């Protein structure tokens, strides 16, 4: 498992930090989108954070299933059910967070479970990339004295039923 | 079960009237073609949304199966069959704060017949809108709370099957429901089977906090679907 | 199923790659005497560095291989001289030196006619693995200022080295140029690392560009967007 | 161990790379010299201190053995001692609240060469100096996080030995290191044979309590310590 840097933001180059983190808070509402990316990790870019990604940068085409495992780092206190949907390859993203439904989804909430791991089913590369979304299923519950914001980091990874198949080599300079 | 989010299952489980939604024989169903069972396509855990519960709410209710004949496969397997039968499981959520308060009854009603008021002193011979007699997935809100909207008094809607949720113990409701009707089978869009019902009775209340709209959480699933006449 | 035989180290690992280019004019500044010795890094193949550099220690052995021709890749009857000069043996000062002869560093009589040399050489390191991470000196003592280019360098990485040579007495008659290819063979890594995110600055020394810091993947314009 | 405190230990426990640290095999043991074994003395429980985590901090680094070389018996003994090797127990604890919020990685990886900047553009051929790079007891504050100080991204970090400290699940990590290096025996002043990296993620936030300050204390106890050549 590694990071996956989702949120995407250079111009702080300060605090380029901010890219390994969701931010969620209660000026959101139900059904609002927190987050969306793509499921195909050779692309750029938010995959490229990962180990996973920039292997497959020297390598050409691949084939497997992927697992991505979602970590909530807000305070004990704070909870809320978040709405995480995979929506495969062909077909948009969901019109709203009803229609994310009644495709192969996950009811999430950060007063049992601080980390649920959405699987991947298959992604092959024979030459669109599929498409994983994260919703608000309800608002951002949190008692006074505690944050308002707190912030998700996605880890993810492949399994042992990946593979890489043909050579290739990448972009960075010596000297 | 698509997403099973662990709650630790518990005993707030509670059958309608000890009865199991079960398939109907076809020896009690009245009907010699065979009948659709509609495998676990359809018994996917349908999430209805979240409402925001605040202290000036009355409540809200929902209408079986009203709630779910446009809200995909379900829907689309009613709408076009003719006759329908079916249980469900009903998963109301409410997660809040450990500094939150307030109490939920969470109560299923059959033939749910409301009654809207006829005038202030009863000028009308009205009858409710297809919209307040069947909302659907986004659901209604209660005018009248003591009174059920119905002539009826909430004091005793725990007669009906129900299922408390006080939020220093728990947050969680699960109550099943059997198939209770006169006829074996009927419509879909037109006779509502039952009534889901969620009235707070203890009002939510805080001290100013961080936040002052408490959600709640509707998933609920099929339990022994069937359906006959097609298109 | 498939193979996982192209996702091991051999696969990632043995391709020849160029490693070193010696021009051998007949007049420049470039190399005057007619000699040149080509201390052997695994670099060259600049793409290696980001790759070997995935893993702290490693453990190979190495191929070279010897194309040797003119600037217009004309092959003239010239016979080279290809002499390997292993660690801590003296390297040629200049073209009439001793070591030409010195019989301890091994040496490869090629003609440029004949198809290039090739040779395999062994791992040539006193520690059990070659390491590209040395987080510390590599004396035992003192606190002198410049002190400091020692940091981070591994002296046991020392492979030896490669000088060309005519051959002698007089000069050339012909402009010449050598590529070198080297090519890993039984690949060992251990302690694997974060791939290199920034552009390179120095060798031998991981620093990075202060100022310009670049995130390690592109960029979007928000995060709700496709 | 002079004061072992229950943390309610689980499998948080992480094993380097699978390798329990042992001690070197006499085959293994290049040396006729006697190799000393230096039982409990130097065993015990060093608690290094405590550093203040806000939301501001970067992140902080430690550099073994450098960190001890100065500290106790085992310091003694490794500056006087030519030869050594060992492995070590890094319970990195950090106690916050439970209206606190945050997430650490404490991570450890072998031969963490440090890179510094040498000019926005390399202006200079320069080097880190003997402080920075070997800061020991107090520990170095990183200043560029996202590459780790090395021209390396922290993003796959977790390649390496690595325990979350989330602060809403855990309070203690607990990471064991064998000894990692070509030779079997290095310096122990002189070659760092790796560095504990524990780096604010998720940036530590709340609401202005009446603690802006949350402490992270290291404890480490090396596990099976060995010395041979003497002064």
């Amino acid at each position: 498992e590694t990071i996956l840097e989702v949120n995407n933001v250079p111009t702080n180059a300060t605090s380029l930090m901010e890219r390994l983190r969701f931010p969620v808070s209660a000026q959101a509402g139900k059904g609002e989108l927190c987050a969306v990316f793509r499921a195909d990790p050779g692309r750029s870019g938010p995959w490229q954070s990962t180990l996973l990604g920039q292997l497959c940068g020297y390598y050409t085409q691949w084939s497997g299933s992927l697992e991505v495992t979602f970590m909530f780092t807000g305070s004990f206190m704070a909870t809320g059910k978040m709405l995480i949907a995979y929506t495969p390859p062909g077909g948009p993203l969901p019109k709203d967070r009803a229609t994310a439904m009644l495709g192969t989804h996950v009811i999430w909430d950060f007063g049992l479970q601080s980390s649920v791991t959405l699987v991947i089913p298959w992604i092959s590369n024979t030459h669109t990339t599929g498409l994983v979304s994260i919703w608000y299923q309800t608002n951002y519950v949190v008692p006074i004295g505690a944050p308002n914001t707190a912030y998700i980091i996605a880890l993810a990874a492949a399994q042992k039923n990946f593979t890489m198949q043909l050579c290739k080599d990448a972009s960075d300079i010596l000297q | 079960g698509n997403s099973t989010i662990t709650t630790q299952e518990a005993a707030n489980i509670i059958v309608g009237y000890g009865e199991w939604p079960s398939y109907c024989s076809d020896s009690d169903a009245t009907a010699v073609d065979k009948p659709t069972r509609p495998d676990v396509s359809v018994n996917r855990f349908y999430t209805l949304d979240t409402k925001l519960w605040e202290k000036s709410s009355k409540g809200w209710y929902w209408k079986f199966p009203d709630v779910l004949t446009e809200t995909g496969v379900f829907g689309q397997n009613a709408q076009f069959h003719y006759l329908y039968r079916s249980g469900f499981c009903i998963h109301v959520q409410c997660n809040a704060s450990k500094f939150h308060q307030g109490a939920l009854l969470v109560a299923v009603l059959p033939e749910y017949v409301i009654g809207t008021v006829a005038g202030g002193t009863g000028t009308e011979d009205s009858h409710p809108p297809y919209k307040q007699t069947q909302p659907g997935a986004d659901g209604f809100e209660l005018q009248h709370p003591y009174v059920l909207d119905a002539g009826i008094p909430i004091s005793q809607l725990t007669v009906c099957p129900h299922q408390w949720i006080n939020l220093r113990t728990n947050n969680c409701a699960t109550i099943i429901v059997p198939y209770i009707n006169a006829l074996p089978f009927d419509s879909a869009l037109n006779h509502c089977n039952f009534g889901l019902l969620v009235v707070p009775i203890s009002p939510l209340d805080y001290d100013q906090g961080a936040t002052p709209v408490i959600p709640i959480t509707i998933t609920l699933a099929p339990m022994c679907s069937e359906f006959a006449g097609l298109r | 199923s498939h193979s996982t035989a192209e996702t091991t180290l051999d696969s990632f690992f043995s391709r020849a790659g160029l490693v070193g280019e010696i021009d051998l004019p007949l007049e420049g500044t470039t190399n005057p005497n007619g000699y040149a010795n080509w201390d052997i890094d695994i670099t060259g193949y600049a793409q290696m560095r980001r790759k070997v550099e995935l893993f702290t220690y490693m453990r190979f052995d190495a191929e070279f291989t010897f194309v040797a021709c003119t600037p217009t890749g004309e092959v003239v009857p010239q016979l080279l001289q290809y002499m390997f000069v292993p660690p801590g043996a003296p390297k040629p000062d200049s073209r009439e030196s001793l070591a030409w002869q010195t019989a301890t560093n091994p040496s490869v009589f090629v003609k440029l006619s004949d198809p290039p040399a090739q040779v395999s050489v062994p791992f040539m390191s006193p520690a059990s693995a070659y390491q590209w991470f040395y987080d510390g000196y590599p004396t035992f003592g003192e606190h002198k200022q410049e002190k400091d280019l020692e940091y981070g360098a591994c002296p046991n990485n020392m492979m030896g080295t490669f000088s060309v040579r005519t051959v002698g007495t007089s000069k050339s008659k012909y402009p010449l140029v050598v590529r070198i290819y080297m090519r890993m063979k039984h690949v060992r890594a251990w302690i694997p690392r974060p791939m290199r995110n920034q552009n390179y600055l120095f060798k031998a020394n991981p620093n990075y560009a202060g100022n310009s810091i670049k995130p390690t993947g592109a960029s979007r314009t928000a995060i709700t967007t496709l």
